[PDB]
RNA sequence: CGCGGGGUGGAGCAGCCUGGUAGCUCGUCGGGCUCAUAACCCGAAGGUCGUCGGUUCAAAUCCGGCCCCCGCAACCA
RNA sequence: UGCCUGGCGGCCGUAGCGCGGUGGUCCCACCUGACCCCAUGCCGAACUCAGAAGUGAAACGCCGUAGCGCCGAUGGUAGUGUGGGGUCUCCCCAUGCGAGAGUAGGGAACUGCCAGGCAA
RNA sequence: UCCUCCUAAAGAGUAACGGAGGAGCACGAAGGUUGGCUAAUCCUGGUCGGACAUCAGGAGGUUAGUGCAAUGGCAUAAGCCAGCUUGACUGCGAGCGUGACGGCGCGAGCAGGUGCGAAAGCAGGUCAUAGUGAUCCGGUGGUUCUGAAUGGAAGGGCCAUC
RNA sequence: CCGACUUACCAACCCGAUGCAAACUGCGAAUACCGGAGAAUGUUAUCACGGGAGACACACGGCGGGUGCUAACGUCCGUC
RNA sequence: UAGUCCGGAUUGGAGUCUGCAACUCGACUCCAUGAAGUCGGAAUCGCUAGUAAUCGUGGAUCAGAAUGCCACGGUGAAUAC
């Protein structure tokens, strides 16, 4: 009855904290919204957080619900 | 509650406004004394603040709880903000329906030169 | 036999039995049968070690069963080649780790309970011991 | 609003002496009045609910809100979002006119009227009675209807208990058997 | 399945068209979408075709 | 309120057969004729006749006559 | 062990594919006809849809476990 | 400069609930009324406007109380990277890392920009 | 063949006739934007009304809902209702993710033109991840690009598309 | 009909106490992996482009697991 | 032309008569209530004249207690090829 599975979507966090990225570079390839769009970081329809500016990634824990955010300090 | 329901209606436009990095004109309304102030993009301090609670504005009004009083605020904020050099701002309703005093405050600010 | 009423999934992994137990103190009763040796107790063994335990201390006294199986063990039929899937769940075991109080008794003399837990220890595979409820 | 002034002058002080309120605003006041006519039988006849929405326009003086089914339940054969009932929430000055017309001429005209119930409270301060006939009201001319369709009136107050809400409604003379 | 595919034809001079689907058995009216016609380049009221 | 959706709501003259003319707003039409108002309904005597009615000994003493 | 079908008033069978409402014949019960029975005519009742759970607004039905029955398969050395 | 109050934040349960007390000069909320702006898939509840007699009940703010929530060591234990050993379905030894729970205890927040009221 | 979880040993990936379940669509609105709103289930009371229709309040708190299986996520709501609407748009696209490759996915911003909103802004489909097949061959509309002597045409090419 | 009391019994939900989970998480390592800086060390051990390949039956031991009977010099993966 | 001023059952209350005695178990009266039933499935009965049909009365039995039985008269058909 079993024997079926999907093709791994290669999710996860591509660029980590302190890592210099470029404009448009994908920071996090996620399913839902584990990580949120902080500063200088957009959010696609795939809920994929990309970098809207040159700089470095900076994970944070702001908000009244301790939800994860991802900012970018221009470096 | 009537007060807390208003805060969630504001959150939509507050959070969207700081990512953009805009200088918002936060307008607070009340059955008496319509308030107003311009806050820097840092979200911490105000730069220009004018309302009817100031004796400089209330003493030139019939009642500090209506349209012509609200029109007196918008002109005052837009003329002292054009003193500090703050030209292009954003208008944050603070959850208030843009129709009466919150509309009159903008109309007085749009004509002064406050760009929005 | 102690068996779970409708668990979430029918079959489950083998899983290792490493570590030491948590339900170590005598809580409800005053005397216990702490398990010294690591192993796995079927629902047949727990049930069998109770009948010949609830016989030595008559209708009096109260016996607590600190263990519950909740782990299905598969068994392939005879003459069946390997593969073709997981077998059929036949019995339910309880992973017993060292220091797991198996039974607790209360309402009886200590020497009687000392002899009751000698009858039950002979029905279980794991090596046990007799422990006493300590003051904190 | 004839008996609204009756409230603002006599009823308030009448309650101030009975529970020594340290505020004039602490006195109970009836907030609103809801006229529920949850017909239900509209699954068979669509015009049945349409007629029910007409009688609320007569008993009250305003248009009713045809309510939809919150959840679909097959025990009664209804579905999610199917028009099942009609309510009228009247307040402002138009509630007092109804509140008067209710207890002055409508309540006395109730068939086999012995009295209301003093236990019909939700332990908070709200009163909820139910009428069986709709003809007890002046508007229904008896020769323009074909159903014994009655409704149930809920009276919401600003009380904090049924012990106190009973005191507010006592001043309006309410029969109360 | 039932949702067949049709062709939204521009009411302008050109024969440019946006193709799309439409449930025929449930919807009896035709589509009159105002879409951008890359030839005339304004925004023309398209109409359903096959 | 929303104009032109609610019925005609005009003041009328209501008067029961006890001289109690009471003017109130309604949606009836021109006027009204009442039967029993709240100041004339027999509720003040309603409880009296159903509660205190029983007794069989008093019934029987009108038969023994002595 | 596997594949496929079935289990519905007291009997034998439709309905299940494509969910909300279960029907036919016999038998039973009551009445009539006849000297009486059978036949014949009239009227009505009667179903936990094997069983437990789940999906759903709603399960006889759709899905799964178990029990019973039926046919097929259970092979090459 | 200090107590107050309102707005926008920082930080986001040591920061939130429960119970009790308490504030109205300002402010805030409630509140009065509704031709008109606008309004309810009915209704000035909400939204809105025009004002303001009354109130601090409600709401919100503030102070106390730990009845809860919550935070939380030291030590030990569980686990474990690397190298060895054993009665090797599991452990032990050497070195490094070191939880979770629980305990002592902490605890009913802290703070910045502006604009008013107030004693000065 | 594709999608979800576990197996999978805290980056990604990772096998078996291992364990558990789905898809071969739906929608012109269930899309866009603007404004507003926020549950399930119980408890109490109430005409027909009943374990469960509609109504009022409290408790509770997101245990609800999300077109569909599962997981991640969601009130700043992506959940619910309403007004106006077609951005379910053309030409692109720095820069990245993912694969042997074919290929798939994300994308700020630029120009034309458009919708909603007072405005900031947002919209090139839908909370996301399934709903799908390469090439060839041939059909359909457009575009003088070519068109085997020359002028046309047939037929090819390019674009859209079956 | 209303409807009170009672019971050799079973028991919803809350509360205190006690265990279990690959498909549970109000917590949470060690390692591993990604990025930056720094020294030493290594015949550049690195990446890209081009010529030529072979190889795509793997086995055993340790550790972490699925399957089997925590059976198999069993079978299938991760890593050495 | 309706379940109606049709129909009168049932039931509550208050009464009367006979009788030692009216609860089980009488008849009649007053007020109230006012259902079934809107010409009846298969099937089946009576009757040819003053009969059928319909109306009312009397008597026996009997303290009281009939729509039964026996008897009387009023109005008075249809059809028999
Ligand atoms: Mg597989
Ligand atoms: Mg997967
Ligand atoms: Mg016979
Ligand atoms: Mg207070
Ligand atoms: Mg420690
Ligand atoms: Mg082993
Ligand atoms: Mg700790
Ligand atoms: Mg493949
Ligand atoms: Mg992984
Ligand atoms: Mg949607
Ligand atoms: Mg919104
Ligand atoms: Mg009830
Ligand atoms: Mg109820
Ligand atoms: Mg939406
Ligand atoms: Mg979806
Ligand atoms: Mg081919
Ligand atoms: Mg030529
Ligand atoms: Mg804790
Ligand atoms: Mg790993
Ligand atoms: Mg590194
Ligand atoms: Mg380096
Ligand atoms: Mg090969
Ligand atoms: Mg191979
Ligand atoms: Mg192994
Ligand atoms: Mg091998
Ligand atoms: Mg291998
Ligand atoms: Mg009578
Ligand atoms: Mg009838
Ligand atoms: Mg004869
Ligand atoms: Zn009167």
């Amino acid at each position: 009855r079993n024997g079926r599975d999907s093709e791994a979507k290669r999710l996860g966090v591509k660029r980590f904290g302190g890592e210099s990225v470029l404009a448009g570079s994908i920071i996090v390839r996620q399913r839902g919204t584990k990580f949120h769009a902080g500063a200088n970081v957009g959010c696609g329809r795939d809920h994929t957080l990309f970098a809207k500016a040159d700089g470095k990634v900076k994970f944070e824990v702001k908000g009244p619900k301790n939800r994860k955010f991802i900012s970018i300090e221009a470096e | 509650d009537k007060k807390s329901a208003r805060i969630r209606r504001a959150t939509r436009a507050r959070r969207k406004l700081q990512e953009l990095g805009a200088t918002r004109l936060v307008v607070h309304r009340t059955p008496r004394h319509i308030y107003a102030q311009v806050i820097a993009p840092n979200g911490s301090e105000v730069l220009v603040a004018a309302s009817t609670v100031e004796k400089a504005i209330a003493e030139q009004l019939k009642y500090t709880g209506n349209k012509d009083a609200a029109a007196a605020v918008g002109k005052a904020v837009a003329e002292r903000a054009l003193e500090k050099g703050i030209k292009d701002v954003s208008f944050d309703r603070s959850g208030f329906q843009y129709h009466g005093r919150v509309q009159a405050l903008a109309d007085a600010a749009r004509e002064a030169g406050l760009q929005f | 036999m102690l068996q779970p009423k409708r668990t979430k999934f029918r079959k489950m992994h083998k899983g290792r039995n490493r570590g030491l137990a948590q339900g170590t103190d005598v809580s409800f009763g005053s005397f216990g049968l702490k398990a010294v040796g690591r192993g796995r107790l079927t629902a047949r063994q727990i049930e069998a070690a109770r009948r010949a335990m609830t016989r030595a201390v008559k209708r009096q006294g109260k016996i607590w069963i600190r263990v519950f199986p909740d782990k299905p063990i598969t068994e392939k039929p005879l003459a069946v080649r390997m593969g073709k899937g997981k077998g059929n769940v036949e019995y339910w075991v309880a992973l017993i780790q060292p220091g797991k109080v198996l039974y607790e008794m209360d309402g009886v003399p200590e020497e009687l309970a000392r002899e009751a837990f000698k009858l039950a220890a002979a029905k279980l595979p794991i090596k046990t011991t007799f422990v006493t409820k300590t003051v904190m | 609003a004839k008996l609204h002034d009756y409230y603002k002058d006599e009823v308030v002080k009448k309650l101030m002496t009975e529970f020594n309120y340290n505020s004039v605003m602490q006195v109970p006041r009836v907030e609103k009045i809801t006229l529920n006519m949850g017909v239900g039988e509209a699954i068979a006849d669509k015009k049945l609910l349409d007629n029910a929405a007409a009688d609320l326009a007569a008993i009250s003086g305003q248009k009713p809100l045809i309510t939809k089914a919150r959840k679909s339940v097959a025990g009664f054969k209804i579905r999610q979002g199917y028009p099942i009932g009609c309510k009228v929430t009247l307040r402002g000055e138009r509630m007092w006119e109804f509140f008067e017309r209710l207890i002055t001429i409508a309540v006395p005209r109730i068939r086999d009227f012995r009295g209301l119930s003093a236990k019909s409270f939700d332990g908070r301060g709200n009163y909820s009675m139910g009428v069986r006939e709709q003809i007890i009201f002046p508007e229904i001319d008896y020769d323009k209807v074909d159903r014994v369709r009655g409704l149930d009136i809920t009276i919401t107050t600003t009380a904090k208990s049924d012990e106190e809400g009973r005191a507010l409604l006592a001043a309006f003379d309410f029969p109360f058997r | 399945g039932i949702r067949e595919k049709i062709k939204l034809v521009s009411s302008a001079g050109t024969g440019h068209f946006y193709t799309t689907t439409k449930n025929k058995r449930t919807k009896p009216e035709k589509l009159e979408l105002k879409k951008f016609d890359p030839v005339v380049r304004q925004h023309v009221i398209y109409k359903e075709a096959k | 309120m929303k104009k032109d959706i609610h019925p005609k709501y005009e003041e009328i003259t209501a008067s029961c057969s006890c001289g109690n003319v009471m003017k109130i707003r309604s949606t009836v039409g021109h006027d009204l004729n009442l039967d029993v108002c709240s100041k004339c309904h027999p509720f003040f005597t309603g409880k009296q006749r159903d509660v205190a009615t029983g007794g069989r000994v008093d019934r029987f003493n009108k038969r023994f006559n002595i």
